[PDB]
DNA sequence: ATTGTCATGGAATTTCGC
DNA sequence: ATTGTCATGGAATTTCGC
């Protein structure tokens, strides 16, 4: 049937940076489970910090705590300004 | 026993009057006229209407859900000030979109003129407000500053900033937004202007609010055709389209032109007042509205009385709580029956 | 009757990773009740940081 | 050039004339006579205001944010059907406070009495009402049943359950719920019911549903002094204080009485038309209102061309999507400046 | 006293046992003894507990002022009783209705008999055909004598 | 111990031309 | 090819008593 994947939105960010570039399908794999793996240690910390709280509600505020967790150092810099452009893009739009 | 014209009724011992009635409005609750029509199958005495009145007023199961089909009166168009930076007309807009991080834009309108001042912050703190209005105290002192009871100008820390100034603060009524006049209508004006710019684009409007009170402070009054510039100061600035028409005068004698512009100035006219108005009086039971008003509960209070009325759309009523609840008559509802 | 143009919402936010896509792995995958409107914008936002800094 | 008794002013070039209005409303946005007295600072021609209008209908940055200020006219009251099951109007209510694991409550008044009638589910799906319905068109069939246009409603299965009753399904225009006329009505009753009775208790309200369609459907209405049961059936049931005064006739003759009682009701009154009303012509632009209009975005879209007028208050337009969508005329405005 | 009134002397009739359709084993068939309405409101079992939770629906609408039929399980209780006094309704217990009782114990018997669970889904349907039924005592349907109007559409005939 | 409002377009009104 | 409404209390109104 069905398997959903992130194989597409790759090509969508491998030609950002690198345009003149292909990826092979066995490397396709490891940046695919690279997402859905890095995805649940995201939200399955986002997901202890509504427990923590005693919330019902993963909020945008809830993801970045989990991400200055388990990005270390130089990462944590980046990836915490790297959403909250593409989030006040995303509130000032609709 | 009894004949009528439209069947056989009858007629009740003294002794079952209180009875025979709450037992028929108990069963839909009903005010005066559904209530009656009840008995009207079985019974009739002379003055049935005199005990359905004499139920209602117990009946506290139907004074505090049903609402009043008598409006307020006419509204009060209180004056204009004399001079500018007497009464500012303070209210926070926003949740806004965001930019910058900001949200929340304190405006502060003249009650003179409509000159509006624009201070955004990020949050409706005490502290937020505080320093927005040290760049607005910067220009001059106001004597008194309107608002609503705010979050965050009711706070026991915002009135002792506004007790060194000599500010005297004024509070709207609660739950009437009607009562803060101007800046009601001036974010009217904002969410008109940054709404016409801001047409096809994502909403930054950090931008521009430099240009909103520049833009609104220079739209003429159509039915004063006046700049808020002009009311304010006395001649424009360096702006498109700026007269010349005072050109041609001594700017040390048309101050005191300017003190006669400003008293020619069109007041509004108050509505006629509807048949079914009703006055507050001092005794009268009132009731007042049910804050935030729950599902499937009373929308208003169990009842009240007026200890002063100090306009005729202002008055203290003495809640349930011990409270000195000053509200308007666009909250109160008259007690039905007295 | 027709309706307006849809615009999703991965191009409402300038990024390639889904929003909506990620907004249905936040609440079928148990990890709380109550997932927020700009909580899958963030996180397809770090998903597309680190999947640019490999494949840089 | 040209002199004025208020100073000099400017003459400018024919083909100075559109650049010169258009750098000045754009100053502020404004219509018609605050951009007018702008250029009463700098410049005067023979016909100003037919450049200002020349200019208000390109600008599409200021039609759709600027609201009308011309009411709609006099409200219609459509007659009442002459049986009962003709026409049923239905809205849920809710999300109340739960019990039982209800929280959505169908609605389904009689247009020809006010009989109300009460189907508790728990969630307002398709098949929800569906089987809700099962019930009450066990009683009779409907020609007509008006609703408004709901999630529930409007889907493509309730409709083929719809047509094998002989259902006609009517909805209302969008975002308009003033045409459901009595449902909305009722609903300020049951929730003027059950608010009476649960004051001072939990809301259990799922014990008292057949309390409310048996303490309602015998309130007589106060400007018709019937019940809803005489209306609807011709007699009392056993309700306490039910009339004795139809006992002194004929069953077998008192139905064609009946339909002379049905026939003598009160109709209600049309307002007066106000000054400011506004009717609409087939070919005039008009402006629908924006459905769900989010923060610091256009109240209103790009205008619109009627192509049908139905009655005085609705009206089919051709929206920018390519839509057929009839409004009302309590949703749209004249565009400005024609 | 005067001639016969609607709502006045119900006479409830059961027909069973159905196969089950969501636990419903009894069809409470319900006729008037004057205007011969058809209120069908089933039930799962014959009790005092599970046939006044259908009688509910039935005195929302309308409230009969003597309740009277055959003995049975529902019929004997003092809990129905007491139900009963607050109700306001004369109890007997501890013309129409039998041509009404013909469709009953002959045809509607072996029509809802033969289906396990495809009787509930006629209901609604079995039912607005017994409420147009002429009686030549009354020469009116039971539809034309309780509204005090005729037939609506030609479904509803 | 407080209170609507005010921009805005038909439409009515006034100016006034000669 | 659709459209307010209707319970409700002063208050005005009518009955009518003799």
């Amino acid at each position: 049937s069905r398997k959903e994947s992130y194989s597409v939105y790759v090509y969508k960010v491998l030609k950002q940076v690198h345009p003149d570039t292909g990826i092979s399908s066995k490397a396709m794999g490891i940046m695919n489970s690279f997402v859905n793996d890095i995805f649940e240690r995201i939200a399955g910390e986002a997901s202890r910090l509504a427990h923590y709280n005693k919330r019902s509600t993963i909020t945008s505020r809830e993801i970045q705590t989990a991400v200055r967790l388990l990005l270390p150092g130089e990462l944590a810099k980046h990836a915490v300004s790297e959403g909250t452009k593409a989030v006040t893009k995303y509130t000032s739009s609709k | 026993k009894v004949s009528r014209p439209e069947g056989v009724k009858i007629i009740p011992p003294q002794s079952d009057r209180q009875k025979i009635v709450l037992q028929a409005h108990n069963l839909a609750h009903t005010g005066r006229e559904a209530t009656l029509l009840k008995i009207a199958n079985l019974y009739w005495w002379p003055n049935m209407r005199k005990d359905v009145v004499k139920q209602l007023g117990r009946c506290q199961q139907c004074l505090i859900t049903n609402a009043s089909n008598k409006a307020s009166g006419p509204i009060l168009r209180p004056d204009r000030p004399q001079k500018p930076f007497d009464k500012f007309f303070i209210d926070y807009i926003g949740p806004l979109p965001p930019s910058q991080g900001y949200l929340y834009v304190l405006v502060v309108v003249d009650g003179m003129t409509g000159f509006t001042w624009l201070y955004p912050t990020k949050a409706p703190s005490t502290s937020a407000t505080v320093k927005s209005l040290n760049v607005l105290t910067s220009i001059a002192i106001p004597k008194v500053i309107h608002s609503d009871q705010g979050a965050a100008f009711t706070s026991s820390t915002f009135a002792e900033w506004a007790k060194e100034r000599g500010i005297h603060l004024e509070f709207s009524t609660p739950y009437h937004p009607q009562s803060s006049g101007k800046v009601e209508r001036k974010n009217s004006d904002i969410k008109r202007l940054l709404t016409k710019l801001l047409v096809g684009r994502p909403t930054k409007w950090y931008d521009l609010l430099p240009v909103v009170q520049l833009a609104l402070n220079n739209t003429y009054s159509p039915v004063l055709k006046y700049t808020p510039h002009q009311l304010l100061f006395g001649i424009d600035s360096n702006t498109p389209f700026a007269n010349q028409d005072t050109l041609d005068l001594t700017r040390e004698e048309e101050l005191s032109l300017l003190q006669e512009i400003r008293t020619s100035l069109y007041h509004p006219s108050t509505p006629p007042a509807s048949s079914r108005s009703w006055s507050p009086v001092v005794g009268q039971l009132v009731q007042e509205r049910v804050a935030r008003p729950a599902s499937l509960r009373p929308r208003w209070h169990k009842p009240s009385t007026v200890l002063k009325v100090l306009n005729p759309r202002t008055v203290v009523i003495l809640d349930h709580l011990g409270n000195n609840r000053t509200v308007s008559i666009d909250n109160l509802k008259p007690t039905s029956h007295q | 009757k027709a309706r307006a143009k849809a615009k999703t919402r991965s191009s409402r936010a300038g990024l390639q990773f889904p929003v909506g896509r990620v907004h249905r792995l936040l609440r079928k995958g148990n990890y709380a009740e109550r997932v927020g409107a700009g909580a899958p914008v963030y996180l397809a936002a770090v998903l597309e940081y680190l999947t640019a800094e490999i494949l840089e």
